[PDB]
């Protein structure tokens, strides 16, 4: 009896259909569900289009959420999944693995991420991270005959169990000290009629929550799990994770830290800062020494780039959240472009290491150009989009007093320019006796082309057309 | 309605209609409950309170409201007080009244009665789930229309 | 009308009574008198059957008034104080039975003692001061 | 811990009207009542004579609570949602209260290795809805 | 409902001392099957802790879903790890044993000194309206029975698809 | 004064009725083993355990006393670390279940509103003890001999649950006394075995393998290896296993009759046994003994039915047993609940 | 000492649960210790929902959900264990660092 | 739900029962049997040696599907208790719940999981 789950009830309908077709149909599925799932996704996006410019109305018995800011992320995760599925169709197609349950897993993980974006319940915001993590150790290991795909299931399951454990222990400490309360809004009341707020306790339930949060989006001191898994799992699920996991985690973090933690600002504003100052350093130095593409992307595009997003969560008087939304919208595209290019080239050749991208400009120049564009955008150069992203992230964040975080950001961006320009240099070359016999046999040439070309121009145009995006992102109060 | 049991506690003597598997809920000295459904008929509990006839606890419509809304209630409910009536069958001044306790789902009802005679303020109650409270209301009132003491 | 004196709450009942050793005469005379106006607040919570606090509060206030009544009574007027000891028997047997009539939850006896448990406690503290 | 510092004014009221249970006092009723739903008020709590131990202004957004289901001091829920013999406070209203110690924490404090509230206290409020 | 009396703390200390040895057996013994059986002992003696406190469902269910399914599943699993009887003698493994036995003890000290500074018996008085309702006439299988479906509707609707996805993934993975 | 505790030293608990239940269950074990050894081996055969007095009324406790000494051996591989720990879990899993089982009008040992739930929870702890015992040794014929039974037992509790729930949703309770309360209406029309026979069938067929019936298919064929994980268990160990087996049988019979039949109700409703005479004088001991009477006979009927079935079917192999337990009983034991939902919708 | 002595045992289990996790060598032992940590948090949770919050249980439901998710994770991890032991014929955890 | 003191007394008594029986057996027993005593029943003369006798490949799937399908019941019980107490919404909610796992079981049936 409520339409605020219908954006997810449609997804559930599509899930049930995808599970049914394999039970009933024989073999007509392979290119059929490939678009039938896209139908469910676009229909859910159309359903979310309705609730634009809506009220902060509370959920079923006040459970998850329904406001404007949360709806933004609810739509953004859908956007990520819509762009990602065409990538993770043909890749697993060319591995002779069952494809139905892979799309089922991706759909269910997207559902969990969508429910997580709200979840002002203290229990829903616990099951939903599991609905997003329980459907993650499967995908991140869903190539069983491989060997690396088992290491990137062991040292992902152990870590994601320990971290969710620490997080739920912090939740239990909060539930205890709060005189008994779950509803996210109704904690600063209940933590007052029980006068145990300013006491030790809360100081522990803040760290035991922030650590479990960090692990899910991997800043530096807990980044350990990310570089391995991103190399061990198939590239499409690497992209899917490295976009929607970050989006959902950053959507949950701001709400779980701003609503029930009015008072502790001066004691977590610092804390997150200690993460950011590390996240944008240790995630770059190593990125220099890399030779694998997926691992270098793990370092740079995640180990670091999860820095300047946070770079305003600390410095936020509600005048900055717009900048976080804009930077997320830029990052999704400027990351899915390069992941699409990498999937395409890897499939077409069969290698991942950097030293094989030589000469690719001469064999097929379109792919080299559409990869160089996204890489430079990640570098943050003026006419592109990443530049304006980082810019409006600093201009609101220098406008908020804190100085020893913007300087480090600019410096580590300059540092990050290095490996981007390194791989770019490796593209443009003509020393025939240097290029390995990998790009030499490349029959150059639908879905992946379409995704790559409609995701790369969104890495150049919005950086110059950010006026309506900015005017839209300013109406967020959460 | 059909059976008539003093329940041997030397005090009350009230009615209870039918099979009534005769639980022991927490209000001691008596109880009765149905089989198919939950939230069922009479329970009665004693208290010591050394005052006199109920007319001393204040005006009817106020002393009734200070406990139909503060004791027979819960902060997660909304109470609603319907008609209320004095009895005066042996000068005891009983206070029979029918109220509702609406909840998220429950919505229970009641025909509470009170006495003050030598047993010091011991009360009765009846109840049934709201989905069926209408069809047997007049079956339960004659239940409450039995409370006298000795 | 200024603030008041906390006077040794402050602990988790493993710090107190086990690890912060100290109890002076006339200081237990505070706990004794406090559990009188203290235990006189459960009357609303005995009206409605809240059988889960009428046990925890009784256990705590007892285990507190089961040591003070042995320390405080040593410090009353010692020339004439057999009655100040002929009261602790009542003020600690009425409660020892109160704790019985809440374990298997009754109402008649529970409330018949929830008056004859405070009626006495106003006399143990009376011989003190 | 115990009391800390603050600073404010009070907008001196008329004489309080106890109404047999608490101490009631009205300053400005403006717009509209509130049902058993989530509200959002701004408080500034005193001690009986002069001291101030917390104020919603000492943080960011003034806290949000539930007026209608028992989740707060009985004194407040009687003096904000409207108690027996007292009219409820409007949407933009403003009232002043003196809470007796029976409708409050009662005769025992809330300890944290140092009771953050004087044992058996009775405090004051200047509650303004929002 | 309530408990007998001063027999309470006796059973409390008894169960605590049993559970400590159980955990030490879980973590020390090298033979994995002994470890799993000691884990089962830990879980039944913690189900008894759940039952002592007057919370009945979350005790008996915890006894059914863990001391049953999960333990027999783990026993079946230990029929796939071959090679036991590793080294011994006072931190058999490398110095990592000492480093852990240090950092874990620091963690202990921190939390175990944070706890005995909060007057729990004083945090119970400030909430004398939460556990003062009981809805008027209810027993403790209907409390959960209703309050699971009257306001916890979304997570209850959610958990089922998690279970289904986990089943499908487990079958697709374990099968060659 | 009241230094520590006046009336709370030790005088709040009595251990008389528990020991009476112990004596009763032991005597009933003697009765059921007499039933078996005098009916199973006497259909077309000679009489059972004769020469132990007039009949084998002393033979059962004689075997018990013989097994008592029997020099427990404790084989080398595996030791007291898990050997003596094995059958303890087995015996406790069925002994503790006797709590919520009623016997007559106001003769329950504990109300325990989570009664049948507690029984279902305690029924799924035995496999742990079986696996422990079967692995307490090292050689085969006990490792796999216990593994087979521990595995196949797991494949049946789901029908048990989906048949107990199809009665809890009918009685709207979880305490046995209220179950028989919702069943004493029409004497025998209102008996659930007629209202839900589709559930009773599943419960009865599952009860066989749930109490290890049959653990060996033939008087000559072993318990699938050489014996049912109780080979080295010589003395009181095999005695305790014999016990726990018979006790699982007993608890299953008692539960199926207290659920699907009138517990202590006559063929005419239980309350009606008082109204038609207008007065009662000494119905106390009469109703007590008649509750032990009208109840134990109903479970005796199922004891006899199982005894007969023992010699009518070749118990399947654990290549068919799993198939039957999974692909046959599960669908219908779900469908009966799906039906009774709309059936109890009114 | 009900409300006070149990919490004093939460940490005294949680800590152990972490230690066995770190010093674990075989996969099944690591999973056991993980389950142990989850049960520690469960126990630390339930007692809070018995002292207070008895009108509407907010802990017991959360305990139920925690147990359900624990069972799901313990299923999925062992399923992964099947496939790893299929690929390589030994599950020594600390001897697989080919992803670094 | 009033007094589980009988439950606790029955627990301690029935837990003392097995150790009592073992100790009673031990008191009046023979201090003997210093024979080989290192081999177990029905064995080919001293057979000794062997391992890797698992066949866990088949029974593991059964164990997994059972562990997953079990959680249904402990959620149904609070619903099975609260049918008449609440309205009929819980009926539809639990129908959706059970039907999800019915579909799951159908899948586990079609694709070969429950086998010989």
């Amino acid at each position: 009896n409520g339409s605020f789950i219908f954006p997810e009830c449609i997804l559930i309908f599509g899930l049930i259909l995808l599970l049914m077709i394999d039970s009933t149909s024989d073999q007509k599925d392979r290119p059929w569900f490939y678009f039938i799932s896209s139908t469910s996704l676009v229909i859910s996006i159309t359903a979310l289009l309705f609730r634009w410019r809506e009220e902060p109305i509370i959920s079923f018995s006040g459970n998850f959420q329904t406001n404007n800011f949360n709806e933004i992320f609810q739509f953004l995760i859908l956007l990520c999944s819509t762009l990602c599925i065409p990538l993770s169709v043909e890749y697993i197609e060319c591995t002779e693995m069952a494809i139905t349950e892979f799309l089922l897993f991706v759909l269910t993980a997207t559902l969990g991420g969508m429910f997580l974006c709200g979840a002002n319940d203290l229990i829903t915001i616990f099951v939903a991270p599991e609905c997003f993590s329980l459907c993650s150790y499967l995908l991140s290991g869903y190539t069983k005959r491989d060997l690396r795909s088992n290491e990137a299931t062991m040292k992902y399951l152990l870590m994601g169990g320990a971290s969710s454990s620490i997080l739920v222990h912090g939740f239990s400490w909060l539930y205890g000290s709060s005189g008994g309360e779950i509803e996210l809004q109704e904690i600063v009341n209940g933590l007052i009629n029980t006068q145990m707020y300013n006491s030790p306790g809360i100081s522990i339930a803040l760290i035991s929550i922030t650590v479990g949060l960090g692990f899910k989006l991997s800043p530096a001191p807990f980044h350990q799990w990310t570089p391995d898994v991103y190399e061990g799992s198939p590239t499409p699920v690497v992209a899917f994770l490295s976009v929607t996991s970050k989006v959902a985690a950053s959507a949950s973090a701001t709400r779980i830290l701003d609503i029930p933690f009015y008072f502790s600002s001066n004691e977590w504003h610092l804390l997150l800062e200690i993460l950011a100052i590390l996240s944008m350093i240790l995630g770059n130095l190593l990125a220099i020494t890399q030779t694998s593409m997926k691992r270098m992307l793990a370092y740079s595009s995640i180990g670091q780039i999860g820095y300047v997003i946070i770079g305003i969560i600390v410095g936020d008087s509600n005048d900055g959240y717009a900048s976080m939304i804009t930077y997320m919208l830029f990052y999704i595209s400027m990351n899915l472009g390069t992941f699409a290019c990498i999937v395409l080239f890897g499939l077409r050749t069969g290698t991942d290491n950097i030293r094989d991208y030589a000469g690719l400009y001469m064999k097929d120049p379109f792919l080299a150009l559409s990869l160089a564009l996204c890489l430079l955008s990640l570098g943050g150069l003026p006419p592109l989009a990443g530049f304006f992203g980082k810019l409006y992230l600093f201009w609101c964040g220098w406008q908020a007093g804190l100085y020893f975080l913007v300087s480090i950001g600019l410096l580590t961006s300059v540092l990050s320019i290095y490996y981007y320009l390194k791989i770019i240099k490796l593209l443009m070359t003509g020393r025939n006796q240097e290029i390995t016999p990998y790009v030499r046999n490349y029959r150059r040439s639908n879905s992946i082309e379409l995704s790559m070309t409609v995701c790369v121009i969104a890495s150049t145009i919005p950086g110059i057309s950010m006026n309506p995006i900015l005017a839209i992102a300013q109406d967020t109060l959460f | 309605n059909y059976r008539s049991y003093v329940d041997a506690n030397d005090g009350y003597s009230y009615l209870y209609p039918a099979d009534w598997r005769d639980f022991d809920f927490l209000g001691h000295d008596s109880a009765f409950k149905d089989r198919n459904v939950q939230l069922q008929s009479v329970r009665v509990a004693f208290i010591p309170t050394q005052k006199t006839d109920i007319r001393d606890l204040g005006p009817m419509d106020e002393a009734i409201f200070n406990l139909v809304n503060e004791v027979y209630a819960a902060p997660n409910q909304i109470p609603t007080i319907y008609e209320m009536q004095e009895r005066t069958v042996d000068g005891r001044n009983y206070w029979t009244f029918e109220y509702d306790l609406e909840a998220p789902g429950y919505g229970v009802s009641a025909f509470a009665t009170i006495a003050i005679g030598n047993g010091r303020y011991y009360t009765l109650i009846v109840t049934a789930n709201e989905r069926r409270w209408s069809r047997l209301r007049n079956k339960l009132k004659v239940v409450a229309d039995s409370f006298k003491i000795s | 009308p200024p603030g008041t004196v906390p006077r040794w709450g402050t602990r988790s009942y493993v710090r107190e009574r086990f690890f912060e050793p100290g109890l002076t005469t006339e200081e237990a005379a505070a706990r004794i008198r406090q559990t009188a106006e203290g235990m006189r607040t459960l009357r609303p919570m005995l009206e409605t059957m809240s059988w889960k606090y009428v046990l925890f509060y009784v256990r705590l206030k007892s285990k507190y008034l089961d040591l003070d009544l042995t320390t405080a009574m040593a410090g009353v007027p010692e020339p004439r104080r057999p009655e100040y000891v002929l009261v602790a028997n009542e003020l600690v047997d009425n409660m020892t039975e109160f704790d019985r009539f809440v374990r298997t939850p009754k109402v008649y006896e529970s409330y018949l003692y929830y008056e004859k448990t405070l009626k006495s406690l106003d006399d143990v503290a009376e011989f003190l001061g | 811990a115990r009391a800390a510092l603050e600073l404010h004014r009070s907008l001196c009221p008329l004489l309080v009207s106890p109404r047999e249970l608490e101490f009631l006092q009205v300053r400005d009723p403006s717009f509209c009542s509130v049902s058993m739903v989530v509200t959002q008020i701004h408080y500034t709590a005193r001690f009986p004579d002069g001291t101030v131990f917390d104020s919603s202004y000492k943080r960011g957004r003034p806290l949000t609570m539930r007026i209608g289901a028992g989740k707060i001091l009985r004194g407040l829920q009687q003096g904000i949602g409207g108690g027996g013999g007292v009219t409820p406070m409007l949407v933009g209203g403003k009232r002043k209260l003196m809470i007796p110690p029976i409708l409050a924490y009662g005769p025992e404090p809330a300890g944290c290795f140092s009771e953050a509230v004087f044992a058996q206290a009775e405090m004051n409020f200047c509650a303004l809805a929002a | 409902m309530d408990l007998p009396g001063p027999i309470h703390e006796i059973l409390m200390l008894f169960g605590e001392f049993i559970l400590l040895l159980g955990g030490l057996g879980v973590v020390l013994l090298t033979n994995p099957i002994y470890s799993a059986f000691s884990l089962g002992l830990v879980l039944v003696c913690i189900s008894l802790f759940y039952f002592l406190l007057n919370s009945y469902f979350v005790a008996v269910a915890q006894l059914l879903i863990y001391v049953g399914a999960i333990n027999v599943l783990i026993i079946f699993a230990v029929m796939f790890v071959n090679g036991s009887e590793w080294s011994k003698d006072k931190n058999y493994w490398t110095i990592g044993d000492g480093f852990t036995s240090l950092v874990c003890i620091t963690f202990v000290f921190s939390l175990m000194t944070t706890i005995p500074d909060t007057s729990w018996y004083g945090i119970l008085w400030t909430t004398r309206s939460n556990q003062i309702v009981e809805q008027g006439l209810i027993n403790n299988v209907q409390q959960i029975g209703i309050h699971l479906a009257t306001d916890f509707y979304l997570p209850f609707e959610l958990i089922s698809i998690i279970l289904l996805v986990s089943l499908i993934g487990a079958i697709t993975m374990a099968r060659q | 004064s009241k230094l520590e505790l006046l009336k709370e030293v030790y005088g709040l608990i009595s251990i008389l009725p528990i020991l009476t239940l112990l004596l009763g269950i032991t005597i009933e074990v003697l009765v059921i083993v007499w039933l078996e050894r005098e009916i199973s081996a006497s259909i077309q055969q000679r009489i059972g355990p004769e020469y132990a007095g007039p009949l084998g009324l002393l033979q059962a406790i004689a075997d018990g006393t013989k097994l008592l000494f029997k020099e427990d051996i404790l084989p080398s591989r595996g030791d007291i670390s898990l050997f003596s720990i094995g059958p303890s879990i087995a015996v406790i899993s069925v002994l503790l279940s006797f709590l919520v089982i009623p016997l007559g009008y106001h003769f329950v040992l504990a109300d325990l509103s989570i009664g049948v739930f507690l029984w279902i929870a305690i029924s799924s702890i035995a496999p742990i003890g079986l696996l422990m015992a079967g692995y307490s040794s090292n050689n085969k014929y006990s490792f796999l001999g216990g593994l087979r039974a521990a595995a196949q037992s797991i494949s049946y509790e789901i029908p048990l649950t989906f048949c107990v729930l199809a009665i809890s949703l009918l009685s709207n309770s979880l305490s046995t006394v209220d179950i028989v309360e919702a069943q004493s209406k029409y004497g025998f029309f209102g008996w659930n075995i007629w209202r839900q026979p589709i559930g009773f069938l599943v419960f009865l067929i599952s009860s066989l393998a749930e109490c290890e019936r049959l653990p060996f298919d033939l008087p000559e064929a072993e318990e699938e290896l050489v014996a049912g994980y109780q080979t080295e268990y010589s003395g009181i160990k095999y005695g305790l296993f014999y016990l726990v087996s018979y006790l699982n049988l007993l608890v299953s019979s008692l539960f199926v009759t207290v659920l699907y039949l009138g517990g202590w109700n006559f063929s005419i409703p239980y309350i009606s046994f008082f109204d038609f005479f207008q007065m009662n004088k000494a119905v106390g001991i009469l109703e007590m003994t008649m509750g032990i009477f009208i109840t134990l006979t109903k479970a005796y009927l199922f004891l006899f039915i199982s005894i007969t079935i023992r010699w009518t079917l070749p118990r399947m192999r654990m290549d068919q047993l799993l198939n039957l337990g999974w692909k046959f009983l599960l669908p219908i034991s779900l469908g009966n609940l799906l039906l009774t939902t709309s059936f109890q919708l009114v | 000492m009900m409300f006070e002595h149990v919490l004093f045992l939460s940490v005294y289990l949680f800590s152990i649960g972490i230690y066995g996790l770190i010093t674990s060598r075989n996969m099944v032992r690591a999973l056991i210790c993980l389950e142990l940590i989850l049960n520690s948090i469960n126990l630390n949770l339930v007692t809070f929902s018995d002292l207070f919050d008895s009108r509407q249980l907010k802990g017991d439901i959360f305990a139920i959900f925690v147990i359900a998710l624990a069972a799901a994770e313990a299923a999925i991890g062992l399923s992964i264990l099947s496939s790893i032991h299929r690929n390589r014929k030994s599950t020594r955890i600390n001897q697989s660092n080919l992803l670094n | 739900l009033h007094e589980y003191d009988i439950f606790w007394t029955f627990l301690i008594i029935a837990s003392l029962i097995p150790i009592l029986a073992f100790s009673i057996s031990g008191l009046l027993a023979p201090v003997s049997e210093g024979p080989e005593k290192l081999s177990s029943y029905e064995s080919g003369i001293e057979p000794m040696g062997g391992a890797w006798v698992q066949f866990r490949i088949r029974y593991y799937m059964f164990a997994l599907v059972f562990v997953v399908f079990d959680v249904e019941t402990v959620f149904l019980y609070p619903w099975a208790m609260s049918f008449d107490v609440l309205g009929v919404s819980v009926f539809i909610e639990a129908l959706i719940f059970v039907l999800i796992l019915v579909v799951g079981l159908v899948y586990a049936w079609r694709k070969g999981a429950l086998e010989w």
